[PDB]
């Protein structure tokens, strides 16, 4: 018993995994994964960022590759991770040039060295995020409810540069980002109920 | 060049950390900031705001009545409305509120409290209550005098249509306070207004409300 | 008494001073104009509110799609950008007892109940006509309406007070939006505390009225 | 034959053992440990911290990792140091979300690196912390005796980031901890009986 | 010396950064500029022309 | 950037060494210090009472 | 819906991939790989500089060297990356001197460690790099047309430094060219028509 902390910077900005995926590598004789990058998946983050409606901030993404055993021993193998900003068509070709383009910026990291930490700038048509959306997606007179077209970031595309290597050994990849400068407006309610969907606010109760 | 030696703990990944990074895209301009109204740069703002308590909660009561507390005209003469506990923690009146919600983010949390009740009854309706606060290990009042040795009030339904309370300074981290009410006189309601009248119940925080030590939401949903 | 004269016409009104001014701000100029074409107050179809009404929700601008003046600008410009004045009359005797709750919900995601399926494009755009409240302990987006007062709101008491009036500046990330597709703000009445009377069941009318003041118009076509 | 040194804070500021444990791993077809890091269970460390009543300082966590065998050669094991602050409660459903909240502190640290070191504040309601408590615990009314519920830093958790790796090593984690920036008040007398238990100030004799 | 301690993400090679880096040959001088018409410092001239 | 070499002696652990380490909890505020009688900054305050 | 970026420096600088090439090494009981280092191979590259005529940038070059499989383990190769400027005749006797002929400038690099990265200066006869070269080479009357004798960069040499080491491991290397201090003249028409080959303008339809 018996306001610095209590600012908006200190209180949105902590580290959390917002995606955890790891794929059966053993014998293909692909391996890739992407993702949206959005704070609707996991669920703590989401509620934490469903207090504001509006929010401008700078994403930073880190990537952390850790190795399994399904004594041989670890190789290292070298990951690529590449960001693909919204507008880029993806007719995947594989095997093939797309990932190698330079106008994607990609990074090269090996399994042990400090984590490959990068920092994606504010990317939209206006002036912060919209995480509540009241209307429906672009012009169709019907379009999609709940999603707003004119906020897209992108889509994280990692796969390793090596060729296959001849090991029963799973790759686990962990994705943590940290916003930074963040600003916020409109504070709202907090959603007691639970999430049913990611897609919409549909409550059950 | 300049000779350096590596540290203790360098090249590990903490959580907390704060440090510039190489940028994904250069050369890439953001969007200029337009002005938005209702900028907040603090959380204690949000909190300062008024929130609803429900002093209903009971058995088998759901939805827009947990919010009002019924008061008819058959009643009799010091009879105990209510009793609002003070614990953010465990699930009072304050369970869901802008204080709370907001609160359970945290541990520690020091500051001022505030009250106000509204009645929503008729124009022309009578009668007097007693609002009266408990101090920590207060003795909890078993009719009326208890709660008159402590910090107290008599607020009418036809002078003051509101009530400003101001709590000392509560304390709280990982039985202490209550609010109790009573009946002072009978409810007088004229032949055409209805018997049944409620209240509502307000709770703000004061200027020197302090938080800290941020952690995990224990409510999933 | 003091009647609110805007444009050429006005409507009889309790005397308005210190007004609420959403966040604290009031809806400036982008740094033509209609102060005359599309001014006046647009007075809304009367509800009826009994004992066991729930509520009413009118998206902005969804009740004004076609009203008035006003309806012509929505589909013949190509963007826009509007403040909103909102007074809330609700006329009653001194023997009614009640509570009604008028809020202005920024960017307000509606819901469904017990399913996961997305509201379509009739129950979202309602039009004029208006929706009601299906759960409004909820707020039908699963939030509480405990802790619902962080937005601007004022308190409509059958003692003190018996209209409100809301000034809602332009909320948006763009400068200027799309009138048919996104909706800025929500005007929403919650009835805390029911109705109650002598007799078994009785009619209380609300008037609402909406003034966009200070607003602009660009891409003119047809 | 024949004051710098002598000053508090270079007296109390050593690097000392408070935590010793190696957990079996062999085959599993769970692995972690907290612990409460109080200074009443290293035994040299408490009788120096016996001889003062009121102590303020920010301690300082070392993680040092050795890997032992039970020639194979030893792969390289991703390890995750979380700190667990007072007042957040523990349901453990394991293999699935607390350790990756991102409101509690962690730490990366592979095995072969400079050890991991982090600084803990001073977290405490009241000015400094309590060696010396006379009263009872919380307001029970018989209450436990001896413990003071205003003062308590937390646990310390750490877990292997990655999978089960098929090796029959034992790791083995050694924590230091070296406080600093020292204040010290009302000197007591140093206790020459042994330590029957760490609950309580009882002596033999 | 000075100690240093590794930023997480620290060796990794990245596609937009900008850095200095040890040239190849050095003490070599490139030959001088001449000016030569129509130098294009920007993108948006090219979309001006008709 | 900065070209450096590492010195003999580089990354291991001294237990008398005293540096300065990121911290565990940022944005975090201790309680201030209120004044408590006796305060020692030395030890030899300690001896030299009877 | 609704000039720093569209600089020309910002527009032109990216990191792609010029030359992608994997000897194949299992048993020899030679390995090593040299090219033009021009922009004509590279489809996104090539368009990307046809629209400007003249140029001038100083090439920076990082070398990436990957591994696969065809458990053992991944040894750390020695690989030594040596650029031949124009000029240099090359009467190749190998297992002999002319790569440790100190002239050409050479680099080391391991296959775990930061990318080798090195910056090409500008070496030209003239002002700046020809793209449109409307002439034939040199004056032989009759001499080829279309490529100019007088921009020539060199060729990248690149070589395992270590003898054979006796693994079935195929090594991959990876070279990116990102250009710097870019200086534009004469902005040309897009080509809209595919490339029928890199030694001309011959157009397909």
């Amino acid at each position: 018993t018996v306001v610095s902390e209590t600012l908006v910077e200190n209180f949105l900005s902590r580290a959390a995994l917002v995606s955890k995926r790891s794929f059966e590598y053993k014998d293909h004789t692909k391996n890739f994964f992407k993702w949206t990058i959005n704070t609707r998946s996991f669920v703590q983050l989401r509620r934490k960022l469903e207090l504001f409606t509006y929010l401008r901030f700078d994403a930073e993404i880190t990537i952390l590759t850790t190795v399994a055993v399904n004594y041989v021993g670890l190789p290292d193998l070298t990951l690529q991770a590449m960001f693909v900003p919204t507008g880029a068509l993806t007719p995947e070709k594989q095997d093939s040039f797309h990932w190698q383009s330079g106008s994607n910026a990609s990074v090269f990291f090996k399994i042990s060295d400090p984590p490959a930490r990068i920092t994606i700038p504010f990317m939209c048509i206006n002036s912060a995020y919209s995480v509540f959306y009241d209307g429906f997606a672009g012009f169709e007179k019907n379009g999609l409810y709940g999603i707003n077209p004119a906020d897209t970031i992108g889509n994280l595309c990692v796969r390793i540069v090596n060729e296959h290597q001849p090991v029963g050994f799973t790759v686990t990849v962990r994705v943590y980002m940290k916003p930074k400068h963040i600003k916020a407006w409109a504070p709202r309610p907090p959603r007691t109920l639970p999430y049913m969907s990611i897609a919409n606010a549909n409550y059950k109760g | 060049g300049v000779p350096t030696y590596l540290l203790p703990g360098s090249g590990q990944f903490l959580t907390t950390d704060d440090h510039s990074s190489a940028p994904a895209l250069p050369c890439f301009n953001p969007t200029p900031e337009m002005h938005i109204p209702g900028q907040v740069r603090n959380m204690l703002e949000v909190v300062q705001v008024e929130s609803m308590m429900e002093i209903n909660n009971t058995e088998s009561a759901v939805g827009m009545e947990r919010l009002k507390v019924d008061i008819s005209a058959l009643t009799d003469v010091d009879q105990l409305l209510f009793n609002i506990p003070l614990d953010i923690q465990l699930d009072g009146p304050l369970r869901n509120t802008l204080v709370g919600n907001i609160s359970r983010y945290y541990t520690h949390w020091s500051g001022s409290l505030e009250m106000t009740f509204m009645f929503c009854g008729s124009f022309m309706a009578a009668g007097k209550l007693i609002l009266c606060y408990t101090p920590p290990g207060g003795s909890c009042p078993t009719t009326r005098e208890t709660a008159m040795l402590g910090t107290h009030i008599v607020w009418d339904f036809g002078l003051q249509s509101s009530v400003t309370l101001i709590i000392p300074w509560i304390s709280g981290s990982h039985n202490v306070g209550y609010v109790t009410c009573f009946m002072q006189t009978n409810l007088i309601v004229p032949s055409e207004s209805s018997d049944t009248c409620s209240l509502i119940g307000f709770i703000a925080a004061k200027d020197d409300f302090s938080l800290r030590l941020m952690r995990d939401s224990p409510d999933i949903g | 008494v003091l009647q609110l004269k805007l444009g050429n016409s006005a409507i009889v009104t309790q005397e308005a001073a210190n007004y609420c001014c959403a966040y604290g701000e009031w809806p400036n100029y982008l740094p033509t104009q209609p102060e005359t074409a599309t001014d006046r107050f647009y007075t809304l179809k009367s509800v009826k509110w009994e004992t066991g009404s729930t509520g009413w929700w009118w998206k902005l601008p969804d009740a004004l799609n076609n009203i008035g003046m006003f309806g012509q600008n929505v589909q013949h410009h190509y963007l826009y950008r509007s403040g909103f004045l909102i007074h809330v009359q609700c006329n009653a005797t001194k023997f009614h007892q009640g509570a009604l709750l008028v809020v202005a919900i920024p960017e307000h995601q509606r819901g469904a109940h017990n399913t996961n399926t997305s509201p379509g494009f009739d129950d979202i755009m309602k039009g004029e006509e208006g929706g009601t409240f299906n759960h409004p302990y909820v707020l039908d987006d699963g939030t509480s309406l405990a802790c619902a007062t962080i937005f601007p709101h004022q308190w409509i008491n059958l003692r003190t007070n018996n209209s409100a009036t809301i000034v809602l500046p332009w909320m948006n990330a763009a400068p200027m939006d799309f009138p048919l597709r996104h909706n800025q703000w929500t005007l929403a009445i919650i009835p805390v505390v029911p109705l109650g009377t002598r007799t078994t069941s009785s009619m209380v009318p609300i008037t609402v009225s909406i003034a966009p003041m200070c607003c602009e118009f660009n891409g003119l076509r047809h």
